[PDB]
């Protein structure tokens, strides 16, 4: 799975 | 490579001649370039700032084989295959005068940078000519038996180094009109003769693709040689390839027939550089006289390369 | 004993054994250059079908070499090891002793490089990766049209 | 190459002279 | 005029006619037909 | 498969093609 | 001077050929001259009605 | 076998090399992948792997295209740039005046060449002759061909444009060849 | 660099191929010589 | 050969007359398949793919026509091209996993399903992958599929 | 020696229009137009001269120049210039070979044949076979064909398909075949007939097919044997047992049981590992 | 901007004066206009202006010189090379498909896309293993001259297909002037008609009913000239056996 960004920025 | 000198580009072209560029020089200040070519014109370029062509001189009926800046930098000197010499004002752009009397093609010419001003014109009638740059007639002429392709004037202003097709570098005295000594070692025609900036060594490139440095000091041994340099082959054209000294005298540069400029160390002998970029025989390889690591190459692909040494 | 070095290519994985008791100096040169990340990111610059897969150049040209003994070191031919088949790891030079940082995987029996290059290893695991390396389109100067970039090569352990 | 048969016509472009506006930029707050 | 005209004549004589591929203008006799074409295309586009 | 298709092309017979 | 004599002749001939004013473009240049009128007369009479193959 | 030594043991089996790799100790010719009696003669593509290690399938979408072509061929292209994993600071600034003017110079030189070609084609200059036929010199070094392999002397070749009759019409007719196939279409990223 | 003597002096590493030209038959480059040189050699 | 030339002329004239109708390409390619001219039928189908790149029906019929003549590697290359061009058409993926399950080849079906799961499909493909791994035992790998 | 004999006097040789087969002479195409198309090709006339090699041969202004082509009109028997011709006026010998772009007369050869198969010919077939027809059907065809199809060159094989009045003459040289085709066209054999000497197509006889295929193969083999070194090719066929032993002993290079591949062993270059060349 | 011309097509002079004409002619294969380079051969003062006959793209496809149109590796014609080496001939030879392929492939053909070497060795190995009641021996009456002075023909039987007519012609040229020589390899028959009977008598005297030409055994007899017609395979076989039986 392609990773997402969880930084909420 | 980072930037070394004060140029707009590390290396760049100068073009606009419609014929083979045979001789290119520098200002004594080091800011102006004057080039004469097969197309009977002289192009005057500005090195620094914007690299702009600012002058054209059109007076010669044949190819311009030499041109030399004066001691100050306002007079230009042309040797040309129309059997003439010429002095040019580089303020109005007009020709000051013409020097007449040579009966064949003039191959070489030199002016004295120290002392009185003279002109040294070697020509294929076997004649060196000593000219004053105010009278249209020659002060003197020394007659030889062989065509002369390279001349140089000494620091003292009384010795003429003449190279020609007799494979010898002859050193003559002006007031005596006689050779003081001959210098052997070459076996093909001498194309350049340049005295070192300090005046202690002599450079001579010839058509055997060997550049020889010679001891020139007056109290020298019987063999006045120093060293021999290889790696600058002469191609199919039998041009008069002219080399130069760096200001410190450490490096020598000679154009090759491969489109390359071969730079050696004058004292060590290593091949320091073999610079490509030309599609013809590099007729001239000159160093910047104002203490800069700048080399100008003029070649029969109608072009000049201005480069910096890094 | 043989020590392992792992080439992580863009074709697969090649696990090489290295022969310390037969040609030592080349083997710790290879280990030190691999573990330092020096062989991380170079190319396999030359591929000749049925002859060679050669790489290791920092510049990817054919002239780079950064051996841990300075800039170059000497040859260590031991006659027990000869180029005898596909997949042999050897250290390549140019004439006399000029060993830099270029390695040389023989892809076929080549019994004419004996005594000229330093045999110092062997492909242990993953000979199919090298076989697919040999069968790549190379254009004119044995450099492949595509890139066979090496990423990692580690001591594993 | 191309296949067109235009004779030359209006071979110089007109440029906005001073007083004709155009190539003179201000801030969008001023606008 | 006549040399351009005869050059065009010799060009059709020696390298042929470029009959197909050029854009014809919308003259009066074509106006309504052109309108229909454009309108149909527009309607078709909206449908898609 | 390219060679097998070449062989099948070089040996085609329009005798059993008439029946569906 | 006897050994360096044919070399001198060859050098002088080569440099005069290369750098002479008469060969500014590599060759001797002349002016476009007028042909005899009978040349054109013969050409026009010969080609005729342009009926021969 | 291990390696303190391997003498006295000849590979007889294809699995004797482990996964593969001929042993330098044995001075017998060894074939880790058997006889290469025939060539590879396979028209398959070179199978590559990616960074984490999987079979790379972007050689199929990029097939027939140059390396500077931008092709979206994975699900990673469907993710926003801000949410696209390894993505911190994103520079969203216009190029400076230097790059802008350099691109302007390059594109206007190319379009000026095109304008010159179009103007040459649009109205020919009545008579199409040029008597300034300056020669071009070529240094041609021959290779070996037609059997014999002797090194022939290198050649200097003068190439001059041929004098053309000013009255000659165009020599050949124009052929209407149908359009070639387009560039290989990209993946459909719905 | 890469025009200095020590850069041209270093050779290309690795073995040689046991098994380039600009055109299909040889190598041809554009060159610049005087007209008189070509005429004299051709003569 | 006269019949072949006349049929080829008729089919090419129908293709030149209206190239945006798939029936002409289908009939020409099927007919050239009937005289076992596989290179010709492949060329006709590839020209149709040049005219209709994103047509799923043309892709399906060309993969099927490749499969019914037992050209397995050609058809697998074709299915790779088809799922590369149209990764969001589940019909092509379903045919691709079905074909590489029919021919044995369970790790190949698994890696095709891995590519499909990389494309993040609908729930039906995940359920199909779980059913694949549940059919041949293999429950723990189905647990990572549920993860 | 002997100068070239003038064949026909210049009084009989002119450049006039063809006979009037129409109403208007088209001067661009130089052909009569009008009339009826029932005329069309009409018939093939009888030519204005034959050739005697023993009588008409000599020297021209072409023996001094190397590379001069043979004369088409000396082959047609209607060349009036004699010794002043710029082309050769002799018979093509066996060493008169030409490249596959021109014939022996210098005319350019074409990509494909013409449907009415005559003319210069095509370079896509090394055709040394000439097709002659329109022979007066008698019983002594073979003797008169072998007598008259023999002064143009050296002949491999004449198959006379009698009863049809058709023969297929295969010379050993292509230039001799072109010379014979341009010499015997519209000539007479024994009676007043017009021979249709045209370019032969391909003999469907499978024996002739395998003969031609084989001859092509040893021609290419001769070229390859000229290209390769003698030891290399001698190892390549390996009919000589000593050459086989040399291959077994030489292709070892230290490692036993190698039997080096032909790409490595039969390789030519400066860096190859072999005696090279 | 430079042609691909072999050395034997180029002049012997190392300095070549060459003319160049953009779109000077159509290529002799693909019929497209191309830049023609031309030069004067070593045949000074008359001959043919040698030129590039085909374009450069077709010269890459065929691997041939642009002037001579022969293979640039062995010096063979293109069709001879292709037939004897079984090569692909990479490109269509039809009318419109030629321009289509040249229009769509001119950038990959230049880079060497779309090396025989081993196939030449394969051809050499293939030609290494090439594989291409009896009548009594002839009595004296076969080579004795007949009483009829009008009898002139010499009949030869046993001729194989490998024997050309010219070998027979210059084998019998040493005996006298031959008026005619008819060799039918289809029927293995030959007729020699001399001009003088002395030459035929000498041929019968020093042949004695038997002959060997290039390893082929043949039988010679006196004969009145009769034609050779449509003839049975069994009769052909039995006189082939007779020609072999000329050497028992
Ligand atoms: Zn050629």
């Amino acid at each position: 799975l392609v990773r997402r960004s969880e930084s909420l920025l | 490579t980072p930037r070394t000198s004060n140029l707009k580009a590390p290396l760049m072209e100068l073009s606009g001649h419609t014929g083979e560029i045979f001789t290119a020089k520098f200002d004594p200040t080091g800011t102006l370039i004057a080039s004469g070519s097969m197309d009977r014109t002289i192009m005057l370029w500005r090195v620094y700032g914007d690299c702009e062509n600012y002058g054209v001189l059109n007076g010669h009926k044949a190819a311009i084989l030499d041109l030399q800046w004066s001691r100050d930098g306002d007079i230009l000197f042309s040797a040309s295959a129309d059997m003439h010499l010429a002095s040019w004002d580089l303020t109005t752009g007009q020709r000051i005068r013409r020097y007449i009397g040579h009966e064949e093609i003039i191959n070489a010419m030199d002016v004295t940078q120290r002392g009185e001003e003279l002109l040294i014109s070697g020509s294929d009638d076997g004649t060196i000519g000593i000219w004053d740059p105010r009278t249209k007639n020659a002060v003197d002429y020394i007659e030889t038996d062989f065509p002369i392709t390279a001349v140089a004037v000494s620091e003292a202003g009384n010795e003429i180094y003449s190279g020609g097709i007799d494979n010898d570098i002859k050193v003559w005295d002006i007031r005596k009109k006689a050779v003081v000594h001959t210098m052997l070692g070459h076996n093909d025609t001498i194309t350049t003769l340049r005295v070192s900036p300090d005046g202690q060594q002599l450079l001579s490139y010839a058509m055997d693709s060997t550049a020889r440095t010679w001891d020139i000091r007056p109290f020298a041994p019987t063999d006045r040689h120093i060293r021999t340099f290889d790696g600058a082959p002469l191609g199919l054209e039998k041009n008069l390839i002219r080399g130069s000294w760096s200001k410190d005298g450490k490096k020598i540069a000679v154009g090759a027939g491969d489109g390359t400029v071969v730079i050696w160390g004058s004292d060590t002998g290593k091949l320091l550089y073999k610079l490509p970029g030309h599609k013809g025989t590099v007729n001239c390889a000159e160093f910047a006289p104002d203490g800069a690591p700048i080399i100008l190459s003029a070649s029969s692909d109608r072009t000049m390369l201005l480069g910096e040494l890094i | 004993m043989a020590t392992d070095v792992a080439l992580e290519t863009t074709m697969g994985t090649i696990i090489l054994e290295l022969y310390n008791q037969h040609a030592p100096r080349t083997c710790e040169n290879f280990k030190t250059l691999a573990a330092r990340g020096y062989y991380d990111g170079t190319i396999f610059h030359r591929v000749i079908k049925d002859f060679m897969v050669q790489g290791g150049d920092p510049t990817g040209t054919g002239r780079g070499g950064r051996s841990i003994y300075g800039d170059t070191f000497e040859d260590e031919i031991h006659p027990g090891l000869r180029h005898t088949g596909a997949g042999i790891l050897s250290m390549a030079n140019a004439g006399p002793n000029t060993n830099g940082s270029q390695f040389f995987l023989t892809l076929a029996p080549t019994p004419w490089l004996d005594g000229k290059h330093t045999i110092f290893g062997r492909v242990k695991k993953g000979i199919r990766v090298l076989q697919r390396m040999g069968l790549v389109p190379t254009d004119a100067d044995d450099r492949p049209k595509t890139e066979i970039k090496i990423i990692r090569a580690y001591v594993v352990g | 190459a191309y296949h067109q048969r235009l004779l030359p016509a209006y071979t110089t472009l007109k440029f906005r002279q001073p007083g004709q506006g155009g190539a003179a930029d201000k801030s969008t707050r001023d606008l | 005029l006549l040399e351009r005209w005869l050059g065009n004549l010799l060009s059709r004589q020696f390298e042929g006619r470029h009959s197909k591929g050029v854009a014809k203008t919308v003259t009066k006799q074509r106006v309504e037909s052109h309108f229909d074409l454009e309108l149909r295309a527009s309607v078709m586009a909206d449908l898609m | 498969e390219i060679a097998r298709n070449e062989w099948q092309r070089a040996h085609f017979d329009p005798k059993k093609q008439q029946v569906g | 001077i006897a050994k360096f004599a044919q070399k001198k002749k060859e050098w002088l001939r080569m440099q005069r050929n290369r750098f002479g004013e008469k060969r500014k473009g590599g060759f001797v240049e002349t002016q476009k001259a007028d042909m005899p009128p009978e040349h054109l007369r013969k050409i026009v009479k010969d080609i005729g009605d342009v009926s021969q193959k | 076998p291990p390696y303190p030594n391997r003498a006295g043991w000849r590979p007889r089996a294809p699995e004797d090399f482990g996964d593969g790799g001929a042993f330098p100790e044995i001075p017998v010719a060894q074939y880790p992948w058997g006889k290469n009696d025939s060539s590879s003669k396979s028209n398959a593509l070179v199978v590559q792997v990616d960074s984490e290690g999987k079979v790379d399938y972007t050689a199929i979408a990029r097939q027939g295209h140059s390396s500077d072509r931008i092709i979206h061929a994975s699900f990673k292209d469907l993710i926003p740039l801000r949410q696209r994993a390894e993505a911190g600071q994103i520079d969203l600034s216009r190029p400076s005046k230097e790059e802008v003017e350099a691109t302007a110079e390059r594109t206007k030189n190319a379009l000026a060449a095109l304008v010159s070609g179009a103007l040459a084609a649009q109205k020919p200059k009545n008579v199409q002759v040029n008597t300034k036929r300056e020669a071009t010199f070529v240094k041609y070094t021959p290779s070996a061909q037609m059997g014999n392999n002797t090194k022939k002397q290198e050649r200097i070749i003068k190439i001059v444009e041929r004098q053309r009759d000013p009255m000659e019409p165009p020599k050949f007719k124009h052929k209407k060849i149908p359009r070639g196939p387009p560039s290989p279409p990209p993946p459909v990223m719905h | 660099v890469p025009y200095t003597g020590e850069n041209l002096a270093r050779p290309s590493y690795g073995p040689a191929n046991p098994f380039k030209n600009n055109v299909l038959t040889g190598h041809a480059e554009e060159m610049y010589i005087s007209e008189a040189t070509f005429r004299a050699k051709h003569r | 050969k006269e019949y072949q030339g006349r049929k080829r002329r008729e089919f090419e004239d129908y293709i030149r007359r209206n190239r945006l109708r798939l029936q002409n390409w289908f009939q020409y390619a099927q007919w050239e398949l009937e005289q076992k001219e596989f290179a010709r039928a492949r060329s006709i189908f590839e020209r149709a793919l040049d005219v209709h790149p994103n047509n799923t029906q043309l892709w399906i019929r060309y993969i099927e026509a490749e499969l019914k003549n037992r050209n397995i590697n050609h058809a697998r290359n074709l299915l790779d091209r088809a799922v590369t061009r149209l990764p969001r058409v589940s019909k092509l993926w379903y045919k691709y996993v079905y074909v590489m399950e029919m021919l044995g080849d369970i790790p190949g079906t698994r890696q095709v399903f891995d590519r499909w799961m990389k494309w993040e499909p609908d729930e039906d493909a995940w359920n199909a992958y779980i059913k694949l791994e549940k059919r041949y035992g293999e429950y723990e790998r189905a647990r990572q599929i549920f993860a | 020696r002997r100068p070239a004999r003038p064949q026909i006097d210049p009084a009989l040789v002119k450049s006039e229009r063809p006979p009037q087969t129409g109403t208007v002479f088209n001067i661009w195409y130089n052909k009569w137009s009008g009339g009826d198309r029932e005329d069309k090709y009409l018939s093939q006339t009888h030519a204005k001269g034959r050739c005697n090699i023993a009588r008409d041969s000599g020297y021209t202004r072409a023996d001094s120049r190397p590379g001069s082509y043979f004369c088409l009109y000396f082959a047609r028997g209607i060349c009036p210039k004699g010794q002043d011709c710029d082309y050769l006026h002799r018979l093509p010998t066996i060493h008169d070979i030409f490249n596959p772009n021109v014939d022996c007369f210098g005319r350019d050869k074409f990509a494909d044949y013409r449907d009415d198969m005559g003319g210069v010919g095509s370079f896509n077939r090394q055709n040394r076979t000439i097709y002659v027809g329109r022979i007066h059907v008698t019983d002594d065809i073979e003797e008169i064909v072998a007598r008259h199809f023999a002064e143009w060159g050296q002949i491999e094989r004449i198959r006379v398909l009698n009863n049809r009045g058709v023969a297929f003459i295969t010379y050993t040289n292509e230039a001799n075949a072109q010379f014979a085709k341009e010499a015997m066209a519209h000539q007479s054999l024994d009676h007043n007939e017009i021979l249709n000497v045209r370019w032969a197509t391909a003999d469907p006889n499978p024996l002739a097919q395998k003969r031609e295929q084989r001859r092509i193969e040893e021609q290419a083999a001769e070229a390859i044997r000229r290209a390769l070194p003698a030891e290399f090719v001698a190892e390549i066929e390996g009919k000589d047992p000593e050459a086989r032993k040399r291959r077994k002993l030489e292709s070892s290079y230290g490692l036993e049981g190698y039997e080096a591949p032909d790409a490595v062993h039969f390789a030519r270059g400066p860096n190859a590992v072999n005696p090279r060349g | 901007d430079f042609p691909s011309v072999c050395e034997n097509c180029l002049p012997e002079n190392p300095y070549v004066k060459m003319l160049k004409e953009d779109y000077g002619a159509e290529c002799k294969l693909c019929t497209r206009p191309f830049t023609v380079f031309s030069w004067a051969g070593d045949g000074r003062a008359h001959g043919r202006k040698k030129r590039t006959n085909i374009c450069l793209t077709c010269a890459r496809l065929k691997n041939a010189c642009q002037c001579c149109i022969m293979d640039l590796q062995f010096g063979l014609p293109i069709v001879i090379r292709d037939k004897a080496l079984e090569l692909i001939a990479p490109g269509p030879q039809s009318e419109i498909n030629r321009e289509y392929f040249a229009q769509n492939n001119e950038r990959a053909i230049e880079e060497g896309r779309a090396k025989t070497d081993e196939k030449a060795r394969e051809l050499l190995r293939r030609l290494a293993n090439s594989k291409p009641a009896a009548l009594p021996p002839p009595g004296p009456k076969d080579w004795l001259p007949p009483a009829d002075k009008s009898i002139m023909s010499l009949f030869i039987t046993g001729i194989e297909d490998d024997l050309p007519e010219w070998k027979i012609r210059d084998f019998f040229k040493q005996y006298g002037k031959i008026k005619s020589l008819v060799v039918s390899h289809m029927t293995h028959c030959a007729f020699v008609n001399y001009e003088t009977r002395e030459g035929a008598e000498k041929a019968a005297t020093e042949l004695k009913g038997r002959a060997v030409i290039a390893g082929c055994p043949l039988r010679i007899r006196w004969s009145i000239p009769r034609p050779i017609g449509t003839m049975n395979k069994e009769e052909r076989a039995e006189m082939l056996r007779d020609g072999r039986s000329a050497f028992p």
